[PDB]
């Protein structure tokens, strides 16, 4: 093999063999139940255009079970960095497309180095999950791959931020690393959940009979276990909620949260805020509106949302300084504080 | 009752005495009585049974203000002054030299046979001395202190016994909360492990077992002291990697030549693996449990692990406690690189 | 299989056979020579010839060039810790028996996991080399090998004391 001209078209060729997961099939698969391909979401979340990306061709080698013979480029994760709003952030996108998201060993390592770039540089790392959970096939190394991974969301953790989007159905070890990190952000549908053990098992040990959506589906998640800290209703409205979540955090501990918008100025009121508390002191009202009366432009990003209303927590400026609230909620329980609110 | 119950609950243990001289709540009955009608005795509300056997917010339940005394003063035994301190070494450990056998003889025929895993940890530790902490709650983990050579231990092993050893919520926040403790406070870390994975259903999901089994998960990764994992017999998917592996941080893993590492239980994982290859073979029937054998003969052991390099080494039960000390005696001086920060952010 | 009694019999043929190493042909070659084999060279350096061996079992996770043949326990090289004149001392002992001591990524991946080991616990590293080099068959992935060897060796440079002891064709 000669010429360099042909080398560099062969080049094109595997790369675009690469991009292509699983094929055209497969990924018109996924996009018949509603859901964006891996590069599909990340070109949605980075300033669109660009998005480097580390071990593009790096597979398994794994032998048994014929995955000597299923090489997919990339094992299954796209994992590298770009641009969100000109600030830098690290990002992986699991591919279902290539043995339903799986996690090879490879495929976890590639996560891992990831997230060792993110820790060295002091830049988030957004996880796009869409993993069916472990690579049966690997076994043993499989869940070694899981463990690695956790250990680098320990590591990281407090140091900088880790935003998951659980798109996909997640279960067993697939689970782990998102309750790891600080915000899980879910969408609800058909093909979204999360669970430890699936109904399968619960079946012939439990001997109760559920549903995927109604073990772990985004509901159960974001409004009875807390496991979700955001549930929404589509995948760009998951990245744009990203995007915005990110503009309220530091790229790492090491800085302070970003000044932004003005729209201030910062001379209160003088009306309104006082009306809404009630003469009684245990009739309800509502807290959010004192709320969006103090800060910048009324705005709020809601954490847990729909999790212990019991109590308020969210992100906001005021006089365009972040700042967390944390507000009881009369409107709930009378405001009393609860085992899932101060867990909140 | 009300903020009379936060400093206990901020502590590290709690010991309460078992009496009428009740105990411990947020809120009292009273209110439950205005409003509604359902009057609660005080025992029945915050008795030292409830919250040792279910709250878990007890760490150790006695009959007697002297017993909580005395046991105050054994917990403290093993336990250092402060941070800078090494725990206090003792009963000069001779017998360090080879564990009395019998041990591989607390293990059934079958994985289907269950066994007190106490009575393996008995046979390891010092004189068989163990002060179990959280014994009445969450009873499928095991969790407690010992003496290995005369140096303190702390200890976490599934009970084949309770839920099969599957770990559950409360078994994650009993096992975790004692692991940060013991490496906050420079107390080695011994796993026994035995477990088929964590116990399902919408009960477990819909009060967080994701967030729940993941506190163990950053316990261990965040521990620096020494950590070392004898795998005594099962060790599946999630509660495997949840009981100390070396991606995790475990810094020696040995396997007694029963243990068996499984991605998934030896089902689950045939049953997701084969179908297009086996639902068309020979005999319809056989076919359909015979590769259930075949998972097993080919990966129901420690070995496959063992050449991944994923376990330091396969021993004979016997050498379990010669294994610890050598390998607890090396470790003494262990250093681990941490990320500066305030502090982590812990699933709650 | 039930008989727990019969396994840990099982473990003493599998160990048994891991300590031979490329087999009694290949320890006479050694010998021939006028070298001892690693693990005899671990019994004289270590104070009652204990080791505290980790990894025994690992091997190579190659395919390529009948790699997924020759498949030996240790995939070439003893690594582990012990006790020299009372004191801890790590070490690892390549052997020749096992495709000419080469230096395959499984068993660099021992000698890495060794250094760690001791340079995070303080204790020397001890280093009886026996190899021809890299493990051809291996290709680039033996080049990775070597450079992991030499990064710890390098962090370590200063920190704990590190004797080679060359008792091979390198």
């Amino acid at each position: 093999k000669p010429p360099v001209e042909k080398l560099i078209e062969e080049l094109r060729q595997l790369k675009e063999k690469a991009y292509k997961g699983g094929g055209d099939e497969r990924i018109q698969f996924q996009h018949s139940k509603g859901k964006l391909t891996a590069r599909e979401r990340l070109a949605l979340l980075f300033d669109d255009g660009k998005f480097n990306e580390i071990m593009t061709f790096a597979t398994t080698r794994a032998t048994e079970f014929g995955l000597d013979k299923q090489r997919f480029y990339g094992d299954g994760v796209v994992t590298g960095w770009g641009k969100v709003d000109g600030r830098t952030v690290f990002a992986y996108a699991q591919d279902f497309t290539v043995l339903g998201g799986s996690l090879g060993e490879t495929h976890a390592n590639k996560i891992v180095r990831a997230y060792e770039l993110a820790l060295k540089v002091g830049a988030p790392v957004v996880g796009i999950n869409d993993s069916g959970g472990a690579r049966i096939q690997e076994g043993a190394l499989s869940l070694e791959g899981y463990g690695a991974v956790f250990k680098m969301n320990v590591m990281a953790s407090g140091v900088i931020p880790q935003i998951t989007i659980m798109a996909g159905p997640a279960a067993g070890g697939a689970v782990y690393s998102p309750a790891l990190t600080d915000f899980i952000i879910m969408i609800k549908g058909d093909a979204y959940y999360m669970f430890v053990t699936g109904p399968e098992i619960t079946k012939v040990v439990l001997g109760e009979e559920v549903s995927f959506q109604d073990l772990g589906g985004a509901v159960v998640h974001a409004t009875k276990s807390g496991v979700v800290h955001f549930m929404v209703d589509s995948e760009q409205e998951a990245i744009n909620l990203t995007k915005r979540l990110l503009s309220y955090l530091p790229s790492n501990n090491m800085e302070e949260p970003p000044y932004i918008d003005t729209g201030d100025p910062a001379d209160r009121d003088a009306t309104g805020v006082e009306q809404i508390v009630p003469n009684d002191a245990a009739k309800p009202y509502n807290m959010r509106e004192i709320i969006y009366k103090i800060v910048d432009n009324g705005e709020f990003l809601e954490v847990h949302k729909h999790w212990a209303q019991n109590i308020i927590v969210g992100f906001a400026r005021i006089a365009g300084n972040v700042v967390g609230i944390v507000a009881n909620n009369p409107e709930e329980f009378g405001g009393s504080i609860d085992i899932d609110a101060a867990d909140k | 009752a009300g903020g009379a119950v936060y400093s206990p609950a901020l502590t590290d243990f709690i010991i309460m005495i078992k009496g009428d001289a009740y105990y411990m709540f947020v809120t009292g009955p009273e209110i439950t009585k205005v409003v509604l009608g359902e009057e609660v005795s005080f025992q029945d509300l915050g008795g030292a049974v409830v919250h040792a056997t279910k709250s878990g917010v007890v760490h150790f339940m006695v009959d007697s203000e002297q017993e909580a005394i005395n046991l105050t003063k054994r917990l403290l035994s093993y336990l250092p002054s402060n941070n800078m301190e090494e725990p206090p070494y003792i009963d000069t450990g001779d017998p360090a030299d080879r564990d009395a056998t019998g041990v591989e003889q607390i293990v059934p025929n079958d994985a289907a046979k269950p066994y007190n895993m106490r009575e393996i940890i008995y046979k390891i530790v010092d004189n068989g001395e163990f002060l179990e902490v959280h014994k009445h709650w969450a009873q499928n983990i095991i969790v407690g202190f010992a003496r290995i050579a005369g140096n303190v231990v702390g200890i976490v092993a599934n009970n084949p016994e309770e839920f099969g050893g599957s770990i559950d919520i409360d078994a994650a926040d009993k096992a975790a909360r004692f692991i940060r403790f013991c490496d906050a406070f420079n107390i080695p870390l011994i796993s026994l492990v035995d477990t088929p994975g964590y116990v399902p259903g919408t009960d477990q999901e819909y009060k967080g077992i994701i967030r729940h089994g993941a506190k163990m998960l950053y316990a261990f990764a965040e521990a620096t002291v020494p950590k070392i994992t004898v795998i005594v017999r099962k060790s599946y998917g999630g509660a495997h990697i949840a009981m100390s592996i070396k991606s995790l941080g475990a810094d020696l893993v040995y396997a007694w030549p029963t243990a068996e590492i499984a991605v998934t239980g030896p089902e689950g994982a045939v049953r997701i693996l084969y179908r297009k290859e086996i639902q068309q073979a020979s005999n319809p029937d056989d076919v359909l449990k015979q590769r259930i054998a075949e998972y097993r003969k080919l990966f129901a052991n420690p070995y496959w692990a063992a050449e991944k390099g994923l376990v330091d080494d396969v021993i004979e039960p016997k050498d379990t406690r010669r294994v610890i000390v050598a390998g607890l005696e090396m470790l003494k001086t262990k250093r681990e690189y941490r990320y500066p920060k305030k502090h982590g952010n812990i699933p709650l």
